[PDB]
């Protein structure tokens, strides 16, 4: 018979549930977002799609920060990544509250994925239709992971979501071959501002905004800031070189 | 989020027929066989230990078990409801009865609070029955020995002698034959070693076979001396060597 | 009525279909793992599979430290091992404040079963499709090993294997523990029977392995750790002496 | 023991003409012999007209003006923008402090 | 969502009839017969035995038979386990009421909550009814000697004899026939087996196949005597009446 | 099945609609609006001759300065009106005043959407909408004399004139034509009881049909039905000219 | 292939949709039309009510939240009325705690986390109402479009119901315009009647018919309905 | 403290020193003048490298270490080693949310190879105080002075055996509801040694 | 934690559940009601699918709520057995609150909105009942009579019939009751409800059972001979002719 994707839980009879891979569908139709360790921090960078002149440039920021140390950014239906964070940033608060140190970058990982996957568990909530990419610096070093619907997750060097996802992946196994040394967070975020650039091409029929964020040890001190100024200027530019 | 499974999953088909018992007993008839037989001055729960592989140790898996000192079970059917069954089973013991009247419940008694925890599984909301039988064996002063048989469903019988699962048919129709009102207890462990053989597809011995009676009180398994009162625990289960020793007496 | 195979009630077979479905997303991650005793230790052995060159190979395990003396190998995707790796965790600190003695593996084992057999009773809850595969050097039983399914069910092995290949590896073992009749192998050191793991994988799946492709775990009295890639190295670079 | 109250001193007064109404209450904020201010504001205009003074415990007084004035933004929300009589905002009032009889609010209010 | 798996057990088929309950009865239907017979004396309840064997011990067996209190008894036609829920409610009920008032509850007032439990289960609660029909015999000062009957609907009605379970159109066309108001126990006790002898869906009516009772006022006494028969007293009063 | 507050493909809530045809099959009401007061009129539809007309409830007081008509499932709306009763009293209790007719409008819409099965949000329980729609007329100092239709849908409009149930189109036709800024309540009363005439199956008297206005002087009056047989005569008469 | 994907907003369907919460959508576009637009000093919301027959009143739009904040909605109005409470009592808090005016970012970020809890739990239902809100604080004049789905974008202009494409492009082209109206209340205002009466066909806007709403600089949320429209037909 | 229960009595304190941190504690439990047991260990690990000095209510510190100990044991096995400050917010959390029911000072001493050894005390009302060292229970009032005279940062092992020692002795020697032994609990890197000095020792110094 | 939406609307604007309820009421026996100048009687007619009954015991059709007011029905038993309880209740209720019996119509409109909760509430499905409820307000003679249904409507009738064939005898009533000369006696009244079941029932003594409310709390259920001598008497305004 059949029916096994229309409520949540259920297993098919090759064991997939089927409704979390339908959310990973809409992450796909997503706009692209990354997520580049490196040497001492990692950057975020996410494609912001233009709908029309009438939006106010700068203002509809995505990429969100999470305690002071975390950032988060998503690929997929922008509202379930919102909720996900807002559960992040109680789960960041109830560790710091407790144990007084700022919560290290695994335990919050498996806080986000213990979350993701207990709505895979029950036909009465749906999957989060959100693949998100985050990290930030603590106790011994930087992190970068990516969460998918189904609740898993891993640590990366370099992360890609969304619907250029596979030239970002792309890009994104170009640097690490390259510079097996690390990056410094100064290029990892002309770099992810190039990865973005060329994995816009992926959907070259609307104009778009760049965004970044970082979170380094020497250049932010472990705490998360917006790229912003002169700082992300320098990086658009050199996308928009890099390009042809 | 939550249970909003609070509607019954087994409910009355057009024919009168509860469709979730019928299938959980359908499961018990695939189930390994298991009996009991009740002599004069015992009663004797057996089964065999299908192991679902030879890198297992068939030991850390019982399947005979003790509820209270004088009452065991044994069962046909899904396991790990029988072993959820179990603890259920030796928790109402105590909180239904030892906690109230300083005294192990009568077999009957705890037979029909087993019997209760099943019922209600069958129209509780959100969830389906057990699939298991069992065969409780017990003693106590008023009542002596007996043996009795729980379904699905919640209904439960004595019996005199009884055997449930794959060739129950076959080997009830054995015991009903072999079995009188004056058998002592070695004579039913016989029996039962016999009836269990023909259901037993290979190898037939100590390791793949669990006994255990309700007889006599052992005061060797009691762990203290001093009490007159508590004489000791009926139940015992049969060791390696014994059943073998009994085997060869075939 | 037809909808009895999608949540876990009896078909008119008297089967669970959503019970035996959680079985076949086990084998989902095409990782194959077994576990040995000592004479007093307990190994585990679990293939790593690391492809997108993306990833923080330091971050891919299966293998989990359930208490300081538990370890714990899933056969399944990823969320549905974490989640159990996390109650694991929960049930044995618990038990460990409450009766104030660690809590035994193959007593964690059989909550962790009676765990599962809830889901396959209750409509509400659907069954993890993991296996788990618990390992301690127990302070009364020794070495131990207790593995529990979908279905609720858990038992305690000699030895054992998990995962697609699960059966050559099974046969193999089995071979080797009726040609030296005990129930464990006679080494001493942990390092010997890591090694009579690793060879065995090998004979039987018939793959060579570097040090980037195994995952090794170890219980020992009062301990149970997990092998760093060149502890493994070493392992390997003593094997490729008997072969 | 924790006492929950405390008195802050003040006097307020009250007058009603014929086409007007004062209120003054004076400046001073004191607890036991210290003053705490020359010049702690007690008497509020409420909007619509309204003038309120809660005079007694100062915490108390700050809470119920603060209630008070809230039920006037929502009078207006509830009911388009109407205009809350002296008679209505009265009223209302009894049923603020009624309902903490069983822990009052240590106040004289005017309005 | 869960909707999706609801039988919907508390509905109205369009022809106005509670489904579950019109099939409980079915169910009933299928169960050995149940009868009650009230007379000037006493009561009679005799009930035939459903899967049965040469193995099953008779002697310390009751699944048709129940003892609710010492002036009331019960025939269950249906569900053993079922009743068994409710016979554990009715006994609680009316060492409740005897805790109020110091009296024995009269009948009516028993049977008449027992009723209500199962209509409870007919209109609210999305739970399956009991497949049970009872038969009450009972005692009280205020009318005497008394019959009830209850089915999965939660309706009740008294009379003067009674069937349930298999069979009822013959066994109530047989019971109207012989019947008369002036009824000695003894006579009601032969008029019952009868019934069942002629009724029965087996070869002959055995004692092993019954149960018998019969609650009596002995003149010699006072008290109302309940007396559940033990097999060879079934087997003895099988005799005298001529079924051998 | 399918859930019941589940949309439609084209943005309509499925049981809120289907309430709105429920409605269609109920008495007609008709309120008219003056500036001499408000007028709401009934038809009674008994569904037999043994039927005693006056326990035909259908025009309720909600308050000396509000009354409601009634259409539909008419029981739905006893729960309707004991909350707007309840609110009503409890606002001149707070406030020392009388609620304003949109003020008791808008809490009895309220209720409207408040059903579901645990839809995520707040707590509604009902397990569907109302299945009758009201007329509330009143007076209140700062609008006047006000009439408003409260459907199951929550929404609510205010109207010079308007009628629901089974001839509310026909009705609303007639009503449209005849209503101007300058009605008397006398002429307003007439024109309830013609269009009542016009679309009634039966013959229009005093038993069958119920008039009742509103007024700032007196308040909510139901009009007995001797006073309305006059008003019929006097419209057998007037009708009877040209 | 609907029916199947469609019964409940926890469904997702297989591309990846939520048909209940697009559903939702789908009342927003047979609302009354209402737009939005602001300078650098105020923020006007200007919205063509609806009648029901010509014997009756025309259906308010435009909801004040706070003295520095309100919406203009489009759909459902009951729903209108449950979000635009929301935001009254989450305007409310800020004040009475912090004593501080809640900022629009902030209003937005609530609206969609609000819509958001009725798309991913069974039973419920999306809200079916779209809101236009401008505000003004201390970051100066904002308008934000709310959708059921839980997005909420901030933007310079734009409009929402029935043939708001109209206007919406008569906005995206008077931008580098209107964006200047500083100091000029009635100037934005007459741009925002313009910008709505490019989306109009059945009538023309009448002082029954047109509703605005201005907030800015000096300029408390206040609601203009009939009789003080007259002066911008 | 509650009418009868058992009281810790006391005269505890750890002391932070080039190697590490030691705990030191006297072992006398009492209810009223009677010694209800001479010889307690109030030197409790709540962590491998993780320790505490109990004073106060024996009952609420037992229960509340216990709590600290299975806090640990979770938080171990989820995120790694915690640190003292870690330990220290636990003990506190459960000291501050109830202060109204328990009667608990605590002294809560760690070793870490980032941040050496750390001291952390908890008085009655639930606050939490990182110093060098520091003294509890009713005998430390009689050696405020002579702590304060003699403590020196970075001392070796061997000089703050001889601190913890002498200091005991005389909160011991003034204070009756302190005696038995001196129990000391080193934390290293090296590891944990446990050292016990009897009174014919400590007694005449 | 049940609370399925039973009583739904459908495309229509019908609510099965409630509509289904009233089939469950066709099915019933037949009640009627009429009133007199000062009385109102409620006849009843007997299940007779079965015979062999304890007419001692079995619960009556007709039922005192109060010592001034009677409730008879037409449909589930069971389910009335839960109206007439929560209605008894509710008497008390009204005597220890206001110090005064509950009038009929207050009963009523009680009864009715009980019915019509269960017709909008979750997890329930409503009463397959509807009920002729009769008696006098306190210190009052005007007789009342009013008649709920599953959907919760109620109303006063100077006669009315429920349950199978009430079709039928609600015909006989519509043209053999006059208001102008209502039964003005108790023995005229009960004819007359007589006459309309008889035209049912089909001749049948103990299969009609009458019950006579007069005002002050006098409430009598007459025997199987009263009402014999009344199916003679009526047997002979039919064969003189
Ligand atoms: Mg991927
Ligand atoms: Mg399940
Ligand atoms: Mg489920
Ligand atoms: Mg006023
Ligand atoms: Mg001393």
């Amino acid at each position: 018979g059949t029916g096994y994707d229309l409520s949540n839980s259920v297993f098919s009879p090759d064991g997939r549930n089927f409704q979390v891979e339908y959310a990973v569908k809409a992450v796909e139709n997503g706009t692209t977002s990354i997520g580049i360790k490196c040497n001492d921090g990692v950057v975020f960078a996410v494609e912001k799609l233009i709908t029309s002149k009438l939006l106010v440039p700068q203002k509809n920021v995505k990429i969100q920060v999470v305690d002071r140390h975390i950032g988060c950014v998503y690929s997929g239906l922008i509202p379930d990544g919102r909720h996900l964070v807002n559960r992040g940033r109680e789960e960041a608060a109830s560790f710091k509250k407790l144990y007084k140190t700022p919560i290290p970058i695994p335990a919050f990982a498996d806080r986000l994925g213990q979350y993701v996957q207990a709505h895979t568990l029950y036909n009465s909530v749906r999957p989060f239709g959100v693949s998100t990419i985050f990290g930030g610096v603590d106790k011994n070093g930087a992190h970068l992971y990516m969460l998918e619907p189904s609740g898993s997750y891993w640590g990366y060097k370099g992360a890609a979501t969304g619907k250029g996802r596979q030239s970002a992946k792309a890009e994104l196994e170009k640097l690490v071959d390259h510079h097996p040394e690390g990056l410094s967070a100064r290029e990892a975020v002309k770099q992810a501002a190039k990865i973005i650039y060329l994995a816009h091409e992926d959907n070259k029929e609307k104009d778009f905004e760049l965004e970044i964020s970082w979170c380094s040890l020497s250049e932010t001190n472990g705490l998360h800031k917006f790229v912003k100024g002169d700082l992300l200027q320098e990086a658009i530019d050199f996308a928009q070189k890099e390009i042809n | 989020m939550t249970d909003r499974y609070s509607f019954s999953l087994t409910t009355f088909s057009p024919s009168g027929k509860l469709g979730q018992i019928d299938y959980a007993l359908t499961a018990v008839k695939q189930g390994v066989t298991s009996l009991g037989i009740k002599a004069t001055n015992g009663v004797v729960i057996a089964t065999e230990k299908k192991s679902s592989s030879p890198l297992a140790m068939s030991e850390t898996l019982s399947k005979v078990s003790l509820l209270t000192p004088d009452i065991g079970a044994v069962y046909s059917g899904m396991g790990p409801d029988y072993r959820v069954l179990v603890d259920k089973s030796r928790k109402v013991a105590h909180t239904s009865y030892k906690r109230i009247y300083g005294e192990y419940p009568p077999t009957k008694l705890l037979v029909s609070e087993v019997a209760k925890i099943m019922q209600e599984a069958t129209q509780s909301g959100g969830v389906r029955p057990f699939g298991v039988s069992l065969l409780i064996a017990g003693h106590d002063e008023f009542n002596g020995f007996s043996l009795y048989q729980v379904d699905p469903s919640g209904s439960y019988f004595p019996w005199k002698a009884t055997a449930i699962g794959k060739g129950s048919v076959a080997a009830k129709t054995f015991l009903e034959k072999r079995w009188n009102d004056e058998l002592e207890l070695e004579d039913a462990i016989h029996i039962a070693l016999l009836t269990l053989k023909e259901s037993v597809e290979g190898e037939f011995n100590g390791d793949t076979i669990e006994l255990a009676i309700i007889g006599d009180e052992n005061p060797d398994l009691l762990g203290y001396t001093g009490i007159p009162t508590d004489k000791g625990p009926r139940f015992r289960k049969l060791t390696s060597q014994e059943i073998n020793d009994r085997l060869e007496a075939l | 009525a037809g909808y009895d195979r999608h949540i876990t009630i009896f078909s008119p077979e008297g089967r669970l279909y959503q019970v035996e479905y959680a079985f076949k997303a086990t084998n989902q991650t095409n990782i194959n793992s077994l576990a040995v005793r000592g004479k007093d230790c307990t190994v585990v052995i679990s293939q790593k599979k690391v492809p997108d060159k993306l990833l923080d190979p330091t971050t891919v395990s299966y293998i989990f430290c359930i208490s300081r003396t538990i370890g714990m190998v899933v056969n399944g995707p990823i969320p549905d091992a974490r989640n159990a790796a996390l109650r694991a965790k929960a049930e044995a600190a618990e038990f460990r404040y409450k009766y104030g003695y660690d809590m035994p593996c193959d007593v964690l084992a059989k909550r962790m079963a009676n765990l599962s057999q809830i889901y396959t009773q209750r409509a509400y809850m659907r069954p993890l499709g993991v296996i788990l595969t618990f390992v301690s050097v127990d302070e009364e039983l020794g070495p131990s090993i207790y593995k529990t399914d979908p279905a609720g069910y858990y038992v305690g092995y000699k030895a054992t294997a998990t995962g697609p290949k699960q059966q050559e590896i099974t046969t193999n073992l089995e071979n080797h523990f009726k040609k030296s009749k005990i129930d464990h192998i006679n080494e001493e050191s942990w390092e010997k029977v890591v090694e009579f793991a690793i060879t065995h994988m090998i004979d039987a799946l018939g793959t060579e392995f570097s040090k980037n492709d195994l995952e090794v775990g170890v219980a020992t009295k009062d301990k149970f750790f997990t092998l760093s890639a060149e502890n493994i190295e070493e392992r390997l670079v003593a094997i490729a002496e008997q072969d | 023991q924790f006492n929950p109250y405390g008195d802050n001193g003040g006097t307020i007064l009250g007058i009603a003409g014929e086409d007007f109404a004062v209120l003054a209450g004076d400046t001073r904020n004191i607890t036991d012999y210290s003053i705490n201010s020359r010049y702690e504001p007690k008497v509020f205009d409420c909007g619509d007209n309204i003038v309120m003074s809660a005079n007694g415990f100062a915490a108390d007084g700050d809470a119920l003006v603060k209630r008070f004035k809230n039920s006037v933004k929502w009078y207006h929300f509830d009911h388009n923008d109407k205009k809350l009589s002296i008679n209505s905002a009265a009223r209302n009032i009894q049923h603020l402090l009624y309902g903490k009889r069983f822990f009052p609010y240590y106040v004289h209010t005017i309005i | 969502g869960s909707r999706r798996y609801d039988s919907r057990t508390t509905i109205f088929s369009p022809e106005g009839r509670l489904y579950q309950v019109e099939y409980a009865l079915e169910s009933i239907s299928h169960a050995g017969t149940a009868i009650g017979i009230m007379a000037s004396d006493g009561i009679v309840l005799a009930a035939e035995r459903k899967v049965t064997s040469t193995l099953l011990e008779q002697d310390t067996s009751t699944e048709k038979l129940y003892k609710l209190n010492d002036k009331i008894a019960v025939a269950v036609a249906g569900l053993t386990a079922d009743a068994e829920i409710l016979i554990n409610t009715a006994r609680i009920h009316a060492q409740n009421y005897l805790k109020t008032y110091n009296e024995d509850i009269p009948v009516e007032i028993l049977v008449r909550r027992l009723s209500d439990i199962k209509q409870g289960y007919t209109q609210h609660g999305g739970l399956r009814p009991f497949g049970v029909s009872f038969i009450y015999a009972g005692y009280d000062d205020r009318y005497g000697y008394q019959l009830y009957t209850s089915n999965p609907s939660g309706n009740y009605t008294g009379w003067k004899a009674i069937s349930v379970g298999a069979n009822t159109s013959a066994a109530q066309t047989l019971l109207q026939m012989d019947y008369k108001d002036d009824m000695k126990v003894d006579d009601a006790i032969e008029l019952a087996l009868k019934t069942l002898s002629k009724t029965t869906d087996s070869s002959a009516l055995t004692y092993d196949r019954l149960e018998f009772a019969t609650i009596r006022k002995g003149a010699n006494d006072g008290e109302v005597y309940q007396k559940i028969f033990k097999p060879q007293e079934i087997k003895d009063i099988l005799v005298k009446t001529g079924i051998t | 099945d399918r859930g019941v507050s589940t949309f439609s493909p084209e943005g309509r809530l499925f049981q809120v609609e289907y309430s709105l045809e429920a409605i269609k099959l109920g008495s007609t009401a008709i309120g008219i609006a003056t500036k001499e007061g408000v007028v709401l009129g009934v038809e009674k539809r008994a569904t037999s001759p043994l039927l005693e007309s006056d326990s035909i409830e259908k025009i309720v007081e909600i308050d000396r300065h509000i009354g409601c008509a009634m259409s539909g499932l008419t029981a739905d709306a006893r729960s309707m009106i004991e909350h707007a009763r309840t609110a009503a009293v409890t606002h001149n209790l707070y406030y020392d005043e009388d609620i304003n007719v949109e003020s008791l409008t808008q809490s009895v819409c309220d209720l409207a959407l408040r059903f579901g099965e645990g839809a995520s949000g707040e707590e509604r329980l009902m397990s569907r909408p109302f299945g009758v729609a009201l007329l509330i007329a009143g007076h209140d100092a700062d609008d006047g004399y006000q009439l408003f239709h409260a459907e199951p849908s929550g929404t609510f409009y205010r109207y010079n004139a308007k009628a629901i149930g089974s001839g509310s189109e026909g009705a609303q036709a007639e009503l449209l034509n005849e209503w101007h800024s300058s009605l008397t309540l006398k002429e307003a009363e007439l024109l309830v009881l013609k269009i009542l005439k016009q679309v009634m199956e039966e013959k229009l008297d005093e038993n069958n049909a119920q008039l009742s206005c509103i007024t700032k002087q007196d308040g909510f009056k139901i009009y007995d039905n001797e006073k309305t047989a006059e008003l019929i005569k006097e419209l057998k008469e007037k009708e009877a000219a040209e | 292939f609907r029916n199947n994907y469609d019964g409940d907003t926890v469904t997702f369907s297989p591309t990846g949709r939520l048909f209940q919460v697009e559903y939702a959508l789908e009342a927003i576009k047979q609302g009354s039309v209402t737009v939005g637009l602001r300078s650098n000093t105020h923020a006007v919301l200007v919205a063509l009510k609806r009648n029901a027959d010509e014997l009756s009143s025309y259906q308010k739009k435009i909801i004040k939240c706070d003295e520095h904040m309100g919406l203009s909605l489009a759909g459902l109005a009951p729903d209108a009325r449950v979000l635009s409470n929301y935001l009254r009592q989450q305007c409310n808090y800020s004040s009475l705690v912090f004593n501080r005016k809640l900022a629009v970012e902030r209003a937005g970020h609530l609206l969609c986390d609000k819509a958001q809890k009725n798309t991913q739990s069974y039973g419920g239902r999306p809200y079916g109402v779209g809101l236009l809100i401008i505000g003004y604080d201390k970051s100066g004049a904002h308008l934000l479009e709310f959708q059921p789905s839980g997005n909420v974008t901030e933007l310079y202009g734009t409009a929402i119901g029935a043939r708001s494409q109209g206007a919406k492009t008569y906005l995206e082209r008077t931008l580098d315009t209107f964006i200047k109206i500083d100091g000029n209340p009635d100037e934005l205002i007459k741009a925002g009647v313009e910008a709505i009466s490019q989306s109009l066909r059945d009538e023309s806007l009448t002082v029954d018919n047109l509703s605005i709403a201005i907030v800015g600089k000096d300029t408390p949320f206040t609601i203009y309905d009939g009789e003080a429209v007259a002066k911008y037909i | 403290l509650k009418k009868g229960e058992v009281s810790l009595g006391a005269s505890i304190m750890a002391v932070t020193f080039k190697d590490g941190v030691i705990l030191g504690a006297d072992s006398r439990t009492t209810t009223g003048a009677y010694i209800a047991n001479r010889v307690t260990d109030k030197l409790t690990r709540v962590h491998d490298k993780i320790w505490c000095c109990r004073s106060g209510s024996a009952a609420d510190t037992q229960a509340i270490a216990d709590i600290v100990q299975y806090h640990l044991e979770l938080y171990t096995s989820q995120y790694g080693t915690p640190s003292t400050e870690t330990a220290a917010s636990v003990f506190k959390e459960l000291c501050y949310e109830n202060k109204d029911n328990l009667t608990a000072g605590i002294i809560v001493a760690g070793y870490d190879d980032k941040n050496k050894g750390e001291v952390y005390t908890i008085p009655l009302g639930g606050s939490v105080h990182k110093l060098p060292y520091a003294i509890a229970g009713s005998g430390s009032t009689f050696i405020y002075g002579y702590c304060d005279k003699n403590f020196r940062e970075n001392m070796s092992k061997e000089e703050t055996v001889d601190f913890i020692k002498h200091s005991l002795s005389q909160a011991i020697k003034w204070d009756g509801s302190s005696g038995g032994v001196i129990r000391m609990v080193v934390l290293t890197a090296a590891g944990v040694e446990r050292l016990i000095f009897y009174p014919d020792e400590y007694e005449q110094l | 934690g049940y609370d399925r939406a039973l009583s739904i609307f459908s495309p229509d604007g019908h609510i099965f559940q409630v509509e289904y309820a009233l089939e469950a009421v066709k099915r019933g026996t037949c009640a009627v009601g009429v009133k007199g100048k000062n009385c109102v009687v409620l006849g009843c007619e007997r299940r007779s699918t079965l015979k062999l009954q304890d007419t001692r015991i079995t619960p009556s059709k007709v039922s005192k709520i109060d010592s001034h007011v009677v409730l008879s029905f037409s449909g589930l038993n069971a389910d009335s057995r839960i109206l007439i309880e929560k209605a008894r209740v509710e008497a008390q209720s009204h005597r220890l609150t206001l110090e005064d019996p509950v009038t009929v119509e207050y009963l009523t409109r009680y009864v009715a909105g009980v019915q019509q909760r269960y017709t909008q509430s979750g997890g329930v499905r409503p009463f397959g009942v509807s009920t002729l409820i009769a008696g006098f307000d306190p210190r009052d003679d005007e007789p009342k009579l009013y008649q709920t249904e599953p959907s919760g409507i109620y109303s006063s009738w100077s006669a009315q019939t429920i349950g199978r064939n009430s079709k039928t005898v609600r015909e006989f009533l519509e043209k053999n009751y006059d208001r102008k000369e209502p039964p003005a006696t108790v023995e005229e009244c009960v004819k007359l409800t007589v006459r309309s079941l008889l035209e049912v029932v089909q001749t049948g003594a103990k299969n009609i059972e009458i019950t006579v409310v007069k005002p002050d709390s006098d409430i009598v259920a007459l025997s199987s001979e009263e009402i014999n001598q009344y199916v003679t008497q009526i047997e002979q305004e039919k064969q003189e002719q």
